């Protein structure tokens, strides 16, 4: 399931801003 | 609405053209706990000793700000935050600098980050998500009328107050622009296709980001995710979004018009503006004046253990607030 793929992903924690 | 905004712009411009400066000093505050962390600074719970008021103090290391090329962006933040005034923005109470750091004291929101509750609970019901979304819709209406683009909408930057209402915080990428701007900034999952494709863009990127937030709030995961940013950007530019089966007909439709790569079709970016969003069916139950006035009952209200309770925030390693005996980056941050 999509929920399962999310929770197994490395981006369920706080996401840093991007820049350059 | 139009009259309120006109008067709002009058208030803003006065403060915008003559910013408040050096309205406090570090040792007027008791530093209590780190509420969050960033690449060039941190936010602490503090107590203003003369009033006993609790505040959130953003401490930015000037040298680190310079290293990450965020000087102008940090000047934007402080200059905008001291000028604005809206119920769902964290009010900037004081700002000052010393030899080493920049300081921005804001209203403390004890309910914690939406991020925390959204991840724990898993997902929000549509009425719950709708309640938060409406406050964001109004906040962007306010900000955009002032020619301000927000550029960093995400659950991590949405604080919950004692009443369960939202306070938008972190204006590091906020910018007063008439016309296009070009800086590659934001959070990967929330980037509009324009930004990824280096097109130069306007406030429409905030409305796209609203689509991502609403989706994530309702689904419990964002519409475009992967392990690495590149994979995420590929999905965002692809032109394809799948909605969970539990998403209502109306929600799916609001999201299709928010998460629209075509600028001519993106809701918020049409001739009728933010009313395409406000008057959408998904928001039919929303009393916009009631939400602005905070007379609507919040779906979730945080636990009140007391003043300066930090139980709705995660624990971070505490770190010295070191102030050099030499002034760093004086010229760069002169106007702060
Ligand atoms: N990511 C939100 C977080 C934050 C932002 C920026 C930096 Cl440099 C560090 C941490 C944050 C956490 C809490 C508050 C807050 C404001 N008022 N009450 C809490 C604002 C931002």
């Amino acid at each position: 399931t999509t929920y399962a793929d999310f929770i197994a992903s490395g981006r369920t924690g706080r996401r840093n801003a991007i820049h350059d | 609405v139009k009259e309120f905004l006109a008067k709002a712009k009058e208030d803003f411009l006065k403060k915008w053209e003559n910013p408040a400066q050096n309205t406090a000093h570090l040792d007027q505050f008791e530093r209590i706990k780190t509420l969050g962390t960033g690449s060039f600074g941190r936010v602490m719970l503090v107590k203003h000793m003369e009033t006993g008021n609790h505040y959130a103090m953003k401490i930015l290391d000037k040298q680190k700000v310079v290293k990450l090329k965020q000087i102008e962006h940090t000047l934007n933040e402080k200059r905008i935050l001291q000028a604005v005034n809206f119920p769902f923005l964290t009010k900037l109470e004081f700002s000052f600098k010393d030899n080493s750091n920049l300081y921005m004291v804001m209203e403390y929101a004890p309910g914690g980050e939406m991020f925390s509750h959204l991840r724990r609970i898993g997902r929000f019901s549509e009425p719950h998500a709708r309640f938060y979304a409406a406050q964001i819709v109004l906040t962007f209406e306010y900000l955009h009328s002032l020619d301000l683009i927000y550029r960093d909408l995400k659950p991590e930057n949405l604080m919950i107050d004692q009443q369960g209402y939202i306070k938008v915080t972190d204006f590091g990428f906020a910018k007063r622009v008439k016309g296009r701007t070009w800086t590659l900034c934001g959070t990967p999952e929330y980037l509009a296709p324009e930004i990824i494709l280096s097109k130069g863009y306007n406030k429409a990127v905030d409305w796209w980001a609203l689509g991502v937030l609403i989706y994530e709030m309702a689904a419990g995961y964002p519409p475009f995710f992967a392990d690495q940013p590149i994979q995420i950007y590929e999905k965002i530019v692809s032109g394809k979004v799948r909605f969970p089966s539990h998403f209502s007909s109306d929600l799916k439709d609001l999201l299709r018009n928010l998460l629209q790569v075509d600028l001519t079709k993106r809701f918020g970016n049409l001739k009728n503006g933010v009313n395409d969003i406000k008057n959408h069916k998904w928001f039919a139950t929303t009393d916009w004046i009631a939400i602005y006035q905070r007379k609507v009952e919040a779906p979730f209200i945080p636990k009140f253990k007391g003043p300066g309770d930090t139980s709705n925030f995660d624990d971070y390693e505490e770190e010295e607030i070191r102030v050099s005996i030499n002034e760093k980056c004086g010229k760069e941050f002169s106007e702060f």
